[PDB]
């Protein structure tokens, strides 16, 4: 499919205070890669992420139409915005496409920039908003990431345990697929701090 | 907590509607750290309260003015401004119903040193018309004019005069 | 005067501006007076004619205005702006029974009038209708209605109307009237309707001068009384 | 006219601190102070 | 000869004829606003010309999201555009952010709407201020604006007949901090001020926010609050 | 006369419109910016400080516009607004194409071609609106401009537009630095320009404001700093005048 | 510059020459003691010099009716935001249209 035409993987997790969002690394056309380092997460403001997986020319158009909005936004008012806005902003950009539709379905994860709350939610490929408690996940390998996250998500987790669920769960599913992997990148954000790890993966 | 603070104040209004001053005198005594429990601008009222159901029960004078000093001097002790102030205000009021002749406007000079000095405004219009009728208590027509003069330019500027309109009126 | 000459619709240093105020007075042109009146389950409109001509015809002078069949209306002003502003009216009231799917407010459609006379005086190059008109109708849960709308796009809802030439006088008349306990069955709203105007302006009328439109609720049709019953009313407030 | 000023105000100047031959700066100050009462109005920035 | 466009100017100063449309915003009822420690109250001045006139008809107090009301002292007719105008425009941001649009950003788009009757140059200014409440994340607003397309945030302020007597009684009556109680005693006794008649609880109609939403008082509300008032 | 339109032109020859409108900036607010190394700043004067207002915003004068740089404002209020949304909506447009930041020059001549555009065209009112700039960029660091209503603007390295602002640029020439220009210095520059052109006496720092831009780690900080810290730099000029007269 | 040569101008006057203005109308006035008159030219932010006698005038008129000769610093304080008069700008409407 158009989805199937260059891969990827995009993963978000919710902790205890805490919150991880995951993706690989593998850009390439359809069984010939390009190269390994292809970003598909992108910051808005801090404590506050997004991803996106699909179609690689609307994942590059997107992430700049969507930060277009975002910084009209916060000059029009003083504050930076909370995570249930940019979810409505996000779906109401994909659905201005509703029959010339982006081939793109995001991610996004964030706390809340008051509290401490953290949030993940995710979308469909012309906004179809859906939130979730445990983890949300796209890409071309969905079912593999699905399988590994009913069996290793637990409800109450420190960031250290936090960062080995999602780490075993993208190494064991990406190896699975055929078009994604060539590395995977992870942030784990918290109130304190950003922490941004590489993991050594298969190069195969 | 409130049950034994509203005891004392049962107690307190029984002192004061029946008619006996000695054991509501030690009353105002036993007052003094029960101050210390509640909002600082807002405990001044209630040593308001005490002390004019204190006076108006009847004319002894020999506890009166006596305590109301007490009381200025444990204000130089703790150093609360609006406290003593309404302790002063009420003082020289006392001084004009036996109309003393030189420490009534003696206090009157001394507080109004700091008050036009200070902050405050809606004191200072009663203090002002206090003098105006000292003043004509010792028979100077020109200076309770010109004392009455400088309260109505500042009686002006207050929210409400609500009661004081007709006493300046 | 500071002196404008008030040519187009712009302001005065005074605060007030003078084309629309110079269309209150436009009304007067056409020589006619207007009453409606409010007091019970009941609202009544009456309306003198004015047949100058034998020629002339009968049936095609009337100025009561059948809007929907639960909501008429009467005109004053100039003619020819008057009919104008019952097609708007007609026109607006099918389009909220199409979008909305049910009967249009007697209150709501004044709302719409106004408006289109708002734009007017907002937005110059066009003439403002020097015409007013006054509507009544039965709504549920609210009793009968009379609302009057200005040429400024000002309205209001109110018990005694008057409109014409005579407001004055004949407002003057019914504060006197309706300042007093009355239950205004029926026989009593049609009597003073008449002798509210029977105050004014000295006439003398065998029954065939006037319009009386009516709406009730018992039948919240509206209807135009015919020239028999309005000379039954003629003699039954009149002994 | 207006050099006839100037020539009798720098001669002025030269005066006021005492001189007989007068220099570049009486001519400065006598045009400073001679002028500036009429010239008002001008498009500065406008133009180039 | 510069009184009577608007696409030009004066040789010294400004604008004429916006000059001249605040002119018609004096002429008009009088209306007090005060914004509380918790809450903002609005009064106005509802007089009819005649005893016929229903007063249950037309409303000044007026809503437009549930926590945010707005009134006015200028020309009624024209109000009532940019309420409706100002009812659709705050709907739009709900339907792209799903969220209540705060305060401040209302006065920034109802302003430049305002805005654009003040251009070329057939059209009239409008006739009409307004005063705008709500209660949006704890701390209430209240602000004001004009004909010409400004904004402010008042602490209390008062428009109309005779606001000048207003002013310079709020600005002896106001402080940091009173309930939302005591801001409508002295909300009524301000408009008490310049008054003609007997004040029911038909002249005057008041709406409040709390930070429980916006609402209007019912004539029963503002008759008790009228009853034994100072 | 020639009081019509900004079309047309005088005989002899020139635009009165434009002139009325540009003579009409003296009658606003004050602004200024200064020379700095390592830094630019900007200075305004609060009117209208009535005590029945409540500075919701606590920024009037001052719109930070892209993210490394802001801009006062000196004219009418309906006018001002519309150019600011008009000139944040200007970067972010640069931005989206070419994924970089607006160099500070050719978004100053993007607005000035807006603003220009109302002298030619009827009937238009031309803007009454001077304005100033601030900004660091990657081709010359920090840098100043001056917006005018003919569409005119220049590069300056201190300047100063508004009421009384023709006697404080004599001021500004008498107190030139060159190489020496530290923000300390430069700050304890602008707190005196202020003082000679506000008659109000002893410089209330809710009658001022005071905006940075510094330059740290890559991030170019814009500090719009409160009233707790405009105290010490007021009666720090306090400090100087008193001691300044022992010589005499 | 033919016929008119020099042209002088007539600024009003500064805080020093405002406080010696002051000291040449209040020579034959009657001062108490204790009396500041800089703080009073430091009150007058442009004056004219034609109202610093208005000034004298009004602080002798004030002892006047108390038929007195005396004066305090406070009488000027007084004085001062007498002649001082403003117009008051209402409704900030003109004056916020026009930041």
């Amino acid at each position: 499919s158009i989805m199937s035409y260059n891969g990827g993987a995009v993963m978000a997790m919710k902790g205890k205070n805490c919150v991880a969002i995951a993706a690989d690394r593998r850009f390439g056309i359809q069984a010939q890669m390009v190269t390994t380092d292809f970003q598909k997460i992108f910051p808005m403001g801090d404590r506050l992420y997004i991803g996106l997986a699909g179609l690689a020319t609307d994942v590059q158009t997107v992430a700049q139409r969507l930060k277009f909005r975002l910084n009209l936004y916060e000059l029009k008012e003083g504050r930076q915005i909370k995570p249930y806005t940019l979810m409505s902003m996000v779906a109401n950009l994909l659905y201005e496409k509703r029959f010339g539709p982006y081939y793109t379905e995001p991610v996004i994860a964030g706390l809340d920039p008051k509290t401490f709350k953290p949030f993940i939610c995710s979308l469909d490929l012309i906004g179809c908003p859906m939130v979730t408690d445990d983890f949300v996940v796209s890409g071309t390998c969905a079912e593999q990431m699905y399988g590994m996250c009913e069996s290793l998500w637990e409800p109450n987790m420190d960031p250290d345990h936090l960062f080995e669920t999602i780490s075993q769960a993208m190494l064991n599913a990406v190896d699975r697929d055929a078009v994604s992997g060539m590395g995977v990148i992870v942030h784990i954000i918290e109130k304190d701090k950003i922490t941004t790890r590489t993991l050594k993966a298969r190069m195969d | 907590v409130q049950v034994k603070e509203q005891s004392i104040l049962e107690l307190g209004s029984l002192l004061a509607k029946t008619g006996q001053a000695a054991e509501l005198g030690g009353l105002l005594k036993y007052v003094r750290p029960f101050l210390n429990s509640i909002s600082k601008a807002k405990a001044a009222r209630l040593v308001r309260s005490l002390l004019d159901l204190f006076l108006d029960m009847e004319a002894a004078t020999g506890q009166e003015v006596e305590l109301c000093l007490e009381c200025i001097e444990w204000a130089k002790s703790e150093k609360r401004t609006f406290l003593r102030q309404a302790l002063e205000a009420r003082l020289v009021s006392l001084y004009f119903d036996t109309k003393r002749y030189q420490e009534a406007l003696h206090l009157g000079s001394q507080l109004l040193r700091e008050l036009k000095k200070m902050d405050d405004k809606a004191l200072l219009v009663e203090v002002q018309l206090l003098e105006s009728k000292t003043y004509h208590a010792l028979s100077n027509l020109p200076k309770a004019r010109a004392a009455l003069t400088s309260a109505r330019t500042t009686a002006n500027a207050i929210y409400c005069p609500p009661k004081l309109q007709a006493t300046l009126d | 005067s500071a002196g404008f000459d008030r040519h187009i619709t712009i302001f005065s240093p005074e605060g007030r501006l003078y084309q629309v105020e110079y269309a209150f007075k436009a009304i007067n042109q056409g020589g006619l007076t207007s009453v409606a009146v409010r007091g019970k389950d009941c609202a009544v409109i009456v309306t003198q004619k004015k047949v100058p001509d034998k020629l002339l015809d009968s049936s095609t002078v009337t100025h009561l205005f059948k809007i929907t069949e639960n909501i008429g209306c009467v005109m004053t002003g100039m003619t020819a702006d008057s009919r104008s502003q019952v097609q708007r009216a007609r026109y607006e009231a099918a389009n909220w029974k199409y979008k909305y799917g049910y009967e249009i407010p007697v209150d709501m459609l004044c709302k719409r009038i106004a408006d289109i006379s708002q734009v007017y005086t907002q937005n110059a190059e066009m003439r403002p209708l020097g015409c007013c008109m006054i509507l009544i109708g039965i709504d549920e849960e609210q009793g009968p209605q009379v609302y009057k709308c200005d040429p400024a796009g000002y309205y209001c809802g109110f018990k005694a109307t008057a409109a014409g030439v005579k407001q004055t006088e004949s407002t003057s008349f019914l504060e006197k009237k309706v300042k007093k306990k009355f239950d205004w069955t029926f026989e009593q709203t049609v009597e003073t309707a008449i002798t509210c105007l029977s105050t004014v302006l000295s006439i003398d009328f065998k029954p065939s001068e006037i319009e009386v439109g009516v709406v009730t609720v018992e039948n919240p049709k509206f209807r135009i009384l015919t020239e028999a019953e309005i000379d039954a009313h003629l003699v039954a407030l009149a002994e | 006219a207006d050099i006839k000023a100037i020539c009798t105000e720098a001669g002025l100047m030269a005066l006021r601190e005492r001189r007989m031959k007068v220099t570049n700066e009486d001519f400065k100050k006598s045009k400073e102070n001679v002028l500036y009462k009429k010239q008002e109005g001008t498009p500065e920035g406008l133009y180039l | 000869g510069y009184s009577f466009s608007l696409t030009t100017f004066s040789p010294s100063g400004k604008l004429v004829q916006i000059e001249y449309a605040l002119a018609a915003v004096a002429g008009g009822a009088p209306s007090v606003g005060i914004k509380a420690a918790n809450g903002v109250v609005l009064a106005t001045e509802k007089k009819q010309k005649s005893i016929l006139y229903d007063e249950r008809s037309v409303h000044k107090v007026e809503p437009i999201t549930k926590h945010i009301g707005l009134v006015y002292s200028g020309m009624g007719p024209d109000y009532r555009v940019l309420v409706h105008r100002a009812r659709k425009l705050a709907q739009q941001y709900y339907l792209v952010y799903q969220e209540p649009i705060p305060t401040a950003q209302l006065v920034q788009r109802v302003a430049s709407v305002m805005q654009e009757y003040t251009q070329s140059g057939g059209v009239r200014p409008f006739g009409v201020s307004l005063l705008i409440c709500g209660w949006n994340e704890g701390r209430p607003y209240l602000f004001q604006s004009d004909p010409s397309g400004a904004y402010f945030a008042w602490k209390a302020t008062a428009m109309g007949k005779n606001y000048v007597n207003g002013k310079t009684f709020l600005e002896k009556r106001y402080n940091e901090d009173l309930e939302l109680e005591d801001a409508i005693h002295t909300a009524i006794l301000t408009l008490k001020e310049s008054f003609e008649g007997q004040m029911t609880e038909d002249n005057i109609e008041v709406g409040i926010c709390n930070e429980a939403g916006f609402r209007r008082l019912t004539p029963t509300e503002v008759k008790d609050y009228l009853a034994a008032i100072a | 006369r020639y009081d019509s339109r900004t079309t047309i032109f005088s005989p002899e020859g020139r635009l009165y419109q434009v002139e009325y409108a540009m003579e009409a900036i003296g009658h606003a607010g004050t602004c200024l910016g200064i020379l700095a190394n390592d830094g630019v700043l900007l200075a305004a004067e609060r009117r209208n400080i009535h005590k029945l207002l409540d500075e919701v915003f606590f920024s009037e004068k001052i719109y930070k516009l892209n993210e490394d740089m802001a801009c006062s404002v000196a004219g009418i209020t309906s006018d001002a607004n519309v150019l600011t949304n008009e000139l944040r909506l200007i970067a972010q447009r640069y931005l989206l194409q070419y994924q970089e930041p607006i160099p500070c020059e050719q978004l100053v001549t993007a607005l000035c071609d807006i603003k220009q555009a109302y002298t030619q065209f009827g009937g238009k009112r031309p803007f009454g609106v001077s304005l100033l700039y601030i900004g660091w960029d990657k081709h010359y660091g920090f840098q100043l401009y001056q917006s005018d209503p003919s569409g005119n603007y220049g590069g300056w390295k201190a300047t100063c537009i508004g009421n009384n602002s023709a006697a404080a640029v004599s001021m500004l020439k008498q107190d030139y630095k060159e190489g020496e220009m530290t923000l300390k210095s430069a700050l304890a520059l602008a707190i005196k320009v202020l003082n000679k052109t506000m008659d109000v006496s002893k410089l209330s720092a809710e009658k001022v404001e005071i905006a940075t831009l510094t330059r740290e780690n890559g991030k170019t900080v814009i500090r719009v700093l409160k009233q707790k810290e405009v105290e010490q730099l007021i009666k720090k000029h306090e400090e100087e005048e008193a001691k300044a007269e022992r010589e005499k | 510059p033919g016929r008119i040569d020099r042209k002088i101008e007539f600024p009003p006057p500064n805080e020093e020459a405002r406080l010696d203005i002051l000291k040449i109308h209040s020579r034959k006035m009657n001062l108490t003691r204790g009396i500041n008159l800089r703080k009073i030219a430091e009150l007058m932010p442009g004056a004219s010099g034609a109202e610093v006698k208005g000034v004298c005038t009004e602080a002798g008129m004030y002892a006047l009716r108390e038929r007195r000769v005396h004066v305090t610093q406070e009488d000027f304080e007084m004085a001062v935001a007498k002649v001082m008069q403003k117009d008051s700008e209402k409704n900030m409407s003109i004056k916020k249209l026009w930041k």
